[PDB]
């Protein structure tokens, strides 16, 4: 269930930095908080969904498809 | 709003805000009389049924 | 597959394949002559050990 | 292009009265083989 796109409130392409947040909070360790204000998003409207979106697919995925 | 109405963006919908998936199944099988006088499942003719 | 019921009729050899996959009976068999070439063919096929057991 | 049974997904292509069980495994499933027609979706 992967990330969406167009921020229901804003609008905005959301989803293409949904790589660099998983990587930049990985090897970089540091807080959502900065992690998500050196992405770039300064309104808030845009920082719900990445803040609080499950990737479904993964668990998904797991399946042996077919 | 009146009366706990509530108002909710059409552009948000638009954008996918409460979308959902809906599924409903269907249960069929054969039956048996005999000495299988037995249903089948095909396209009956107009002419058959 | 099912070997249809060979009869004879002078110098020709007719099959009758009965078939009957139909979810109902179907009574319906075709009556085919066995064209000559096709019995050359799957005589062609057979196994040699199948002649020994044959007598041929 | 008309029977697929779960994982080990081979072409079955029944056609009836045919012994309904996968020829590979035992699998009594069978799916159905989605349709190679073509369908209209809205991007809205
Ligand atoms: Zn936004
Ligand atoms: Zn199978």
């Amino acid at each position: 269930m992967i990330v969406p796109v167009r921020c229901f409130s804003c609008g905005k392409v959301v989803g293409d930095k949904w790589e660099s947040y998983l990587n930049l909070l990985q090897e970089d360790e540091l807080d959502e908080g900065t992690a998500l204000s050196r992405l770039g998003l300064k309104r808030y409207c845009c920082r719900r969904m990445i803040l609080t979106h499950v990737d479904l697919i993964e668990k998904f995925l797991r399946y042996n498809p077919l | 709003n009146q009366e706990d109405s509530m108002i909710m963006n059409q552009s948000s919908i638009d954008r996918g805000l409460f979308r959902s998936l809906f599924f409903r199944s269907y249960m069929d099988q054969e039956k048996k009389y005999g000495m299988s006088i037995t249903e089948t499942f095909e396209k009956p003719q107009r002419t058959n049924t | 597959n099912t070997q249809p019921t060979i009869r004879k009729d002078g110098l020709k050899l007719v099959g009758s394949w009965k078939k009957d996959r139909a979810t109902g009976d179907a009574d319906e068999p075709e009556l085919r002559v066995l064209s000559t070439e096709e019995i050359l063919n799957i005589f062609k096929h057979i196994s040699v050990k199948d002649f020994t057991s044959l007598g041929f | 292009l008309k029977y697929i049974c779960a994982e080990c997904s081979s072409k079955l292509s029944l056609s009836r009265t045919d012994a309904v069980r996968c020829k590979d495994c035992g699998h009594r499933i069978l799916l159905k083989a989605r349709t190679k027609r073509l369908v209209q979706f809205e991007a809205r």
